[PDB]
RNA sequence: GGCUAACUACGUGCCAGCAGCCGCGGUGAUACGUAGGGUGCGAGCGUUGUCCGGAUUUAUUGGGCGUAAAGGGCUCGUAGGUGGUUGAUCGCGUCGGAAGUGUAAUCUUGGGGCUUAACCCUGAGCGUGCUUUCGAUACGGGUUGACUUGAGGAAGGUAGGG
RNA sequence: UCCUGACGCUGAGGAGCGAAAGCGUGGGGAGCGAACAGGCUUAGAUACCCUGGUAGUCCACGCUGUAAACGGUGGGUACUAGGUGUGGGGUCCAUUCCACGGGUUCCGUGCCGUAGCUAACGCUUUAAGUACCCCGCCUGGGGAGUACGGCCGCAAGGCUAAAACUCAAAGGAAUU
RNA sequence: AAAAUGUUUU
């Protein structure tokens, strides 16, 4: 392993937990 | 040396160097070398006149020649598969097989005998 | 390397016993390495939980200190 | 050849081999007694092996023989030497190096400037005068030559047979050997390997006249060989 | 656990050849020691024998010697299993295989008893593809 | 231009444009445009669309999973798949005959007719199966009985930060 | 030695267990220490370093069910050179009539290494060799383990799992 | 002991 494989997948990883922390609230008021 | 019965392959091989797997199989006469064009070359070189050449695996011109060469090392002509099973060529081979070497080889003294 | 070092017979243990666990306790008051005391396996976790127990009990220092 | 049977072997000590720690698995049929660690030959199939060796050396003297002795043990150093000589057949003492069977080109260059030079270098040494660390240095590449060649002079072309003597430090000549498909005979203990010698010779390794009996009663029949050669002519 | 004692004996004549012995053995069943016999009789082993158990006394080895040419050459250039136990190959009659182009031999087990593919062709019957051995 | 059979000049100057991929064009462009020459085909020749091939690139024939994409975090266990040695028996799988059927055309092939060919007629094969029926019993399976070597248990011995 | 007499293997779905962090109720809280505050460094320092320091770390009962949960190597079985450490149970030998020692046998656990395998690195009886049985999984790189739907959860989230679009590479080992 | 960066030629 090249170790960039997990950190491309490093990055959309925190890039999407990031964008669920950001729109928690939205989510539970509507939606998932 | 390659085993040729008459312009042609003893019996299908299957070699593979590396990654480079070769498939032959003898072809009947007039059948032409259908090989690509590495194993082709080989199969020339060697004076196969009527074989089947299927490259299985890399396509790198270096790994298929050793493919087809170890493929070609795998022939057994038929005198030594009988001295392998202590028997006899016909009582271990194809009729056909053995009858085309006799054609095959008549065939050549005529071209001898002409030169 | 650990075979020069012969291995060494100690029979029942008995933590009671404060002679042998004296003779595979260190200076300082430890207990010594297996490669030093020249036991066995199972000997070694004998002499160990002896002293262990004599330890608790008051037969034998926790550390020796001053020598 | 007779060689007194077993006696001589008894009593010059071939049956010693090599204890536990290292051993090659091909041994298992060569098995005596384990007598001490050292393992034991029964030196009984040794008298037919070496005979057979003797029966492949008048063959090869016969179709006209050049049997190449190399030897780099301290063992053999001073056993194979001597005896070559007296034979006059070639052989290799120091430093079997990387080459010479497959680097022929350059060892026959190597050949030709030795024997123009231990003529050129003495004529000029004993006539005209020369300054030191020339001559100096000329006779000491001299030496060199003659410490790392010396009955390697004598081959118009590849040889016809290798002698070896402990494989184990002599291995490249095998390899070198097997290549070229030159004929093998060689001195094997209980460690060494039969696959890569054609006719091979059981025995111990390690004694100074262990290997010293076998390297002379073989010169015995290279100058037995070479005598009938004036018939075989 | 064991499930193809059948490939189980061509793996373990595989092996042992390749790796030089003279001689290899196995438990016995009736199907191994015709299989065997077969192998003899085409000239692939040196020879085989069932002998009765004494050192597990528990049941028959089949012990077969294999037979190595001038120059240690080997006698077997290869065997495979065909009719796999996780799934069986059965051939007619008309379409018995053919092994290294008529070289080698078909093992074909069938109604009227083990037969070599040439056998076979010869009393018109098929079976189940046993083994290729070449 | 290469794969790909067949090259030069002039014009243009990352412009105009080409291209299926690699790429070409920035001032000596065999890759753009034209011309001469050439090559492949030819009453056709190209382009586009679609399918199969090459692609073993879904691998039954015929692939893989340490690091290239790929071993479930681990075990228990249900259905399922699979089964050590051997006697007897059934004859479902399997194998071999027989009968029936698989229209014709197509397709393969032997003859024949259109001036040849395409096309057409005719004989055979094929129709890779199915049903019925008669056999074979080596193997798979069913039924049934043994054997202990796989597996489990008893008794004794026994190691351990389970 | 004894007993049973193929009772075996694997196992979709399912169920359970599952580091740490996290969550709920209650308790506890020395040390450590996200967050936080201050000091330094710095162009800035929402960091490294320093002084403080709350959740947490701990306990009870639940929940969550994920890890580079890795040997990145599913389980079972048979076979295929050795060499050499070490852990466990036997048994044999000589002097003992202990044990030191050697063997030998059965089961582990390392290292070296042959055949063989592999693109190479390497693996090599603890296989990544030769084979058979069953399960899981892969099919270019991104988009994406994301969206929609559904299930699970108190929540965090987990599980199942695309397509449009886009690139002609992405990648493995090794060489200089 | 900390001590950053390196457009578009043809
Ligand atoms: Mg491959
Ligand atoms: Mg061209
Ligand atoms: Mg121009
Ligand atoms: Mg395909
Ligand atoms: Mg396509
Ligand atoms: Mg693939
Ligand atoms: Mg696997
Ligand atoms: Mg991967
Ligand atoms: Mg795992
Ligand atoms: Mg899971
Ligand atoms: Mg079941
Ligand atoms: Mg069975
Ligand atoms: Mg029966
Ligand atoms: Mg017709
Ligand atoms: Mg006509
Ligand atoms: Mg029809
Ligand atoms: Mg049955
Ligand atoms: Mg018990
Ligand atoms: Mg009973
Ligand atoms: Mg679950
Ligand atoms: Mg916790
Ligand atoms: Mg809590
Ligand atoms: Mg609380
Ligand atoms: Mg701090
Ligand atoms: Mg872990
Ligand atoms: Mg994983
Ligand atoms: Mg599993
Ligand atoms: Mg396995
Ligand atoms: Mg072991
Ligand atoms: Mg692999
Ligand atoms: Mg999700």
């Amino acid at each position: 392993g090249s170790v960039i494989k997990k950190r491309r997948k490093r990055m959309a990883k925190k890039k999407h937990r990031k964008l669920l922390k950001r729109t928690r609230i939205q989510r539970r008021r509507a939606g998932k | 040396k390659v085993p040729l019965v008459g312009r042609t392959i003893t019996h299908p091989v299957i070699g593979e160097k590396a990654a480079g797997v070769v498939m032959l199989r003898p072809a009947s006469p007039g059948t032409g070398v259908i090989a690509g064009g590495s194993a082709r070359a080989v199969l020339e070189c060697a004076g196969v006149h009527d074989v089947l050449a299927k490259s299985l695996g890399s396509s790198n011109a270096i790994n298929v020649v050793h493919a087809t060469v170890d493929a070609l090392q795998q022939l057994e002509e038929p005198e030594e598969v009988a001295r392998r099973r202590g028997k006899s060529v016909e009582d271990i081979a194809p009729a056909a097989m053995l009858r085309a070497r006799k054609e095959a080889d008549e065939a050549a003294a005529a071209a001898r005998m002409e030169e | 390397k650990v075979v020069p070092i012969k291995t060494v017979h100690i029979g029942a243990v008995d933590y009671k016993d404060t002679a042998l666990l004296r003779k595979f306790i260190s200076e300082r008051g430890k207990i010594r390495a297996r490669r030093v005391t020249g036991l066995s396996v199972q000997d070694q976790r004998k002499v160990a939980i002896a002293i262990k127990n004599a330890r608790e009990l008051a037969l034998l220092p926790y550390a020796s200190t001053a020598r | 050849m007779a060689v007194v049977t077993t006696r001589q072997l008894l009593e010059s000590g071939v049956h010693f081999g090599h204890q536990t720690r290292r051993w090659n698995p091909k041994m298992k049929r060569f098995i005596f007694t384990e007598r001490n660690g050292i393992y034991i030959i029964d030196l009984h199939q040794s008298l037919t092996y070496i005979d057979k060796a003797y029966a492949f050396v008048k063959e090869t003297v016969a179709k006209g023989g050049q049997i190449l002795f190399v030897g780099t043990k301290k063992q053999a150093q001073e056993s194979i030497v001597e005896q070559a000589t007296r034979v006059g057949m070639p052989y290799v003492n120091q430093r079997w190096l990387g080459g010479m069977l497959t680097n022929f080109q350059t060892i026959s260059k190597r050949i030709a400037r030795l024997k123009e030079l231990e003529a050129m270098d003495f004529d000029k040494v004993s006539g005209s005068g020369l300054t030191k660390k020339e001559l100096l240095m000329l006779s000491r590449e001299k030496d060199k030559l003659e410490k790392d060649l010396g009955g390697i002079r004598d081959m118009p072309k590849v040889p016809q047979a290798v002698w070896v003597v402990d494989t184990k430090k002599e291995h490249l000549a095998i390899d070198e050997a097997r290549k070229l498909k030159i004929p093998v005979v060689a001195i094997l203990d209980t460690n060494c390997d039969p696959d890569e010698v054609d006719y091979a010779i059981p025995g111990n390794d390690d004694a100074i006249r262990s290997v010293s009996l076998l390297t002379r009663i073989i010169a015995d029949a290279a100058a037995e060989g070479l005598m009938a050669r004036s018939a075989g002519k | 656990t064991m499930t193809d004692p059948i490939a189980d004996m061509l793996t373990r004549l595989r092996n042992a050849n390749q790796a030089y012995h003279d001689q290899t053995s196995m438990p016995h069943s009736k199907i191994k020691a015709g299989i065997a016999g077969i192998l003899k009789s085409e000239g692939y082993i040196a020879d085989y024998k069932v002998n009765e158990p004494k050192e597990g006394e528990v049941g028959k080895t089949l012990t077969l010697t294999l037979k190595y040419g001038e120059n240690r050459e080997r006698s077997i250039a290869g065997v495979r299993r065909i009719s796999k136990p996780g799934l069986r190959v059965y051939a007619k009659s008309t379409a018995l295989p053919k092994v290294l182009g008529g070289l080698g031999i078909a093992i074909i087990s069938t109604s009227q008893g083990l037969l070599t593919d040439k056998q076979a062709h010869e009393k018109s019957v098929g079976g189940e593809v046993l083994a290729y051995v070449w």
